[PDB]
RNA sequence: AUGAGUAGCGAAAGAGGGGUGAGAAUCCCCUCCACCGAAUGCCUAAGGUUUCCUGAGGAAGGCUCGUCCGCUCAGGGUUAGUCGGGACCUAAGCCGAGGCCGAAAGGCGUAGGCGAUGGACAACAGGUUGAUAUUCCUGUACCACCUCCUCACCAUUUGAGCAAUGGGGGGACGCAGGAGGAUAGGGUAAGCGCGGUAUUGGAUAUCCGCGUCCAAGCAGUUAGGCUGGGAAAUAGGCAAAUCCGUUUCCCAAAGGCUGAGCUGUGAUGGCGAGCGCGAAGUUCCUGAUUCCACACUGCCAAGAAAAGCCUCUAGCGAGGUGAGAGGUGCCCGUACCGCAAACCGACACAGGUAGGCGAGGAGAGAAUCCUAAGGUGAUCGAGAGAACUCUCGUUAAGGAACUCGGCAAAAUGACCCCGUAACUUCGGGAGAAGGGGUGCUCUGUUAGGGUGCAAGCCCGAGAGAGCCGCAGUGAAUAGGCCCAGGCGACUGUUUAGCAAAAACACAGGUCUCUGCGAAGCCGUAAGGCGAAGUAUAGGGGCUGACGCCUGCCCGGU
RNA sequence: CUACCCAUGUCCAGGGUGAAGUUCAGGUAACACUGAAUGGAGGCCCGAACCCACGCACGUUGAAAAGUGCGGGGAUGAGGU
């Protein structure tokens, strides 16, 4: 699988910006990208040794404005942990 | 009161399911009516 | 022999049990045991087609040769045991190989005795002979009818069966309710009685204890509906109505004879 | 529109003071008094699908307003090697290559594979935010798998090692009942720690408050329960046989498999009453519904399977086995509610919802009655205390006159002790009936028991003494009994949602069908129920335990 | 939902009642027998959870298209889910 095209955005919030100082990054992957593809996506992406990641999937939000009845679409976001020692990304 | 809906998925999706809609020439039949029709929930 | 019980309840009033004196052991050994789906008259249709019958005590199978087709090699009783399924007790022999298999245990055998399946055996009570050498007026069970499948007729406790004649090729044999039957003579058949003798008079007491034997409860005909059964209806106990008292479909069961009439039996079998 | 601002406002204790705000009986605070507590409390399935979280908003959604929320808005919230489920197995049942050569379809037949509520399996204990936590983190472990390797040992053709979709063992199974062993928890019983000695009279320690600890893993150790072992020989386990299986001798305790716990570590930690910090942190007693464990014994209704496992060879075989290092280990389920206001009931409906935990005092009690931890004041109120309605509370004299009828209601109950009729199928009837003593204080840290080494703790037999009230199981709460009578023998079951019985069922009786491809049945064939059964068995009809009994008519059907 | 049925786990507070046996003593030529202790079987008994609807009362444009209240019958087997 290409490595540019796994990721989507990165998790911008209270959650990222603790943990951005705890050595570790959030990421929001697409659905089918397994856990072993996504450690091997940052080191051949950045080169950042990874200790371990771990992998959550939100499902879908009842959003209604006016009168239809969408649902969003899930996310799967997942948590990155890195060794120690490595190199910080913004 | 026992009510007489006691909701139990995999007793649900068994009888009424798409595969098992799809055991027969009868199944294909109800599915065809819920096809040609209009419907959006085509299975239960 | 049988165990009275005296009246703690009225549940307990007239039952008796056996004592059990013949079974010595507890432990059917786990190389002839078998799995044993309860049915109670249902099958691929599902439908209620032998009436009752469902769910006694569950039970796991005891597989029994009653074909004898070890020949030549002598055995020796080991041990006696209960059997669920059958009205008999059976005994675990164990043969000079050590192939174990089980029998139906004759009026008389005791645990270390010697039982030749062989056919040139001498005869005594347990043996395993084919018929031609059998004599007239010995004690006969296990009849078989189609040579080497097994044992067939006289099976259940409390039985035997009689030679008449040896005319060659067939052998009179008398059955219970006195049958005489002719009788391809290639036929393998133990010699003895099959040895409870008292599986008749066990006064059973409960309805809960013949319910454990897999029964469940018989409705009479002059108490369901007039769909439901031919006899019914009436304001009340009413009589039969219907001439000669038929089943609940559409046959009289009141010296009804139900055998073939043209059945490819006739040759084989004498009196009734 | 009408009824008419009329019925209803869905069980339940709040009142007051501050705060918010235009507005508040309701919203947010504190204070007490409230209510459940074998549940109105914590975990977790089924399901629910965003309700959970914080921040604003009050047009509607709440049987009422409302600043608030299970509502409407914008953000935010679930992390696994291990358990929950997959890549492990398998029953029920189903799907089903061919084949069974089916008025078209099509039930689906073994092979084969689905399918768990089963068996199998590696992980816990402490923090932590406004939401996740046997997943995050900090500690401390194991589990299979792989050598970039390092050490070992053995052997490369009797050549070490592997061990199979094959063989065998083992996994591997129920119901009651009772010791024994240990433990969660419980007592604060002693001792210790910390805090306080009060102003309502008294009590400086003779008193009071609160706290009186810790796994998994590893190392040993153990209550016990099982099972005879050795050696030769093999018509067997489709071949193979050292393993089983039998068969002979030789010894009758050893051995093995087993294990709840125990102690050492783990702990030069972590919790811990209390004010980011942190003390003591023992011993005794009580004692299971959980553990040894279906382990034992007994009864009879005779109590799944296959795979991990272990072993046997077949067969594989030139580098393997052991240890240490280093390394890998995936997807789902994870929020929140889960006796409920998030589910089924048209609703924020007095209903229903499997499972694990289940506190003290009296008590046998999971009864009841207040209470702990913890949760709640539940969504209309205030004000007069009316006819009437209901659930409730008392009635002097009277007792069934009331009435279809003792329907209803009171009366009885607890435990100990004395006493018990007719009849009886000798089991019962019987707790028959009929009455009696129950509290408190003293002889008593009792006679006596348990427990311990003693010290001390629990269990409290009988009496004597005496004080008390009307009463003495003072509260709650747990049989009303006796005489006959038919009908059903009996416990059982149905008229979900009018009708619980005198009906059905029932054991036993009984006549008859039916020789095994039985009969009967499903239904035009098959196929595999009956039955891995075989006249001491299986369908069918007729009655209803037992005891005494079952007579007459074969003309018509 | 329900009616039976099929494989599968699971639950049932305590107290009473005491047979078949067993052993000991006595007894008999010896079994019959007798008395103690033990042992504990039961569609056994009383009573919670839990099922279940009998008897009245309440309800009946009900809290509820079948309930709650005060009591009731089974509650280790033909049992409950």
């Amino acid at each position: 699988k290409d490595p540019r095209d796994v990721l989507k955005r990165p998790v911008i919030t209270e959650r990222s910006a603790d943990l951005m100082t705890e050595k570790k990054y959030t990421f929001e992957v697409d659905v089918r990208a397994n856990k072993t593809e996504v450690k091997d996506a940052v080191e051949s992406i950045f080169g950042v040794k990874v200790d371990k990641v771990n992998i959550m999937n939100y499902k879908g939000k009842s959003k209604r404005v006016g009168r239809y009845t969408g649902m969003t679409s899930r996310r799967r976001k997942a948590i990155v942990k890195l060794t120690a020692d490595s190199k910080e990304i913004e | 009161m026992k009510r007489t809906f006691q909701p139990n998925n995999r007793k649900r999706s068994k009888v009424h399911g798409f595969r098992s809609r799809m055991s027969s020439k009868n199944g294909r039949l109800v599915l065809a009516r819920r096809r040609r029709k209009g419907r959006k929930v085509l299975s239960a | 022999a049988i165990k009275k019980y005296k009246p703690t309840s009225n549940g307990r009033r007239g039952m008796t049990t056996s004592d059990f004196a013949e079974i010595t052991t507890d432990k059917p050994e786990k190389s002839l045991l078998a799995p044993l789906h309860k049915k109670g008259g249902r099958n691929n249709q599902g439908k209620l087609t032998v009436r009752h019958q469902g769910g006694g005590h569950k039970r796991q199978y005891r597989v029994i040769d009653f074909k004898r087709d070890k020949d030549g090699i002598p055995g020796r009783v080991a041990t006696v045991e209960y059997d669920p399924n059958r009205s008999a007790n059976i005994a675990l022999i164990n043969y000079a190989d050590g192939e174990k298999r089980y029998i139906l245990a004759p009026k008389g055998i005791q645990v270390g005795t010697e039982i030749m399946s062989g056919p040139e055996a001498d005869i005594k009570v347990g043996n395993a002979l084919p018929l031609i050498n059998i004599p007239v007026g010995t004690v006969v069970h296990n009849i078989e009818l189609k040579p080497g499948k097994g044992g067939q007729l006289v099976r259940s406790a409390g039985t035997s069966a009689q030679v008449l004649g040896k005319e060659g090729k067939y052998v009179l044999v008398r059955l219970n309710s006195g049958e005489v039957r002719m009788i391809l003579s290639a036929c393998r058949a133990s010699i003895g009685q099959v040895g409870n003798e008292q599986h008749e008079l066990i006064n059973i007491g409960k309805a809960g204890r013949s319910r454990w034997k897999g029964i469940r409860p018989t409705v009479r005909g002059s108490v369901m509906n007039p769909n439901d059964h031919p006899h019914g209806g009436g304001e009340g106990r009413a009589p039969i109505g219907r001439k000669s008292p038929m089943s609940p479909w559409g046959k009289p069961t009141l010296g009804f004879k139900t055998r073939k009439k043209k059945n490819k039996s006739d040759k084989f079998i004498v009196r009734r």
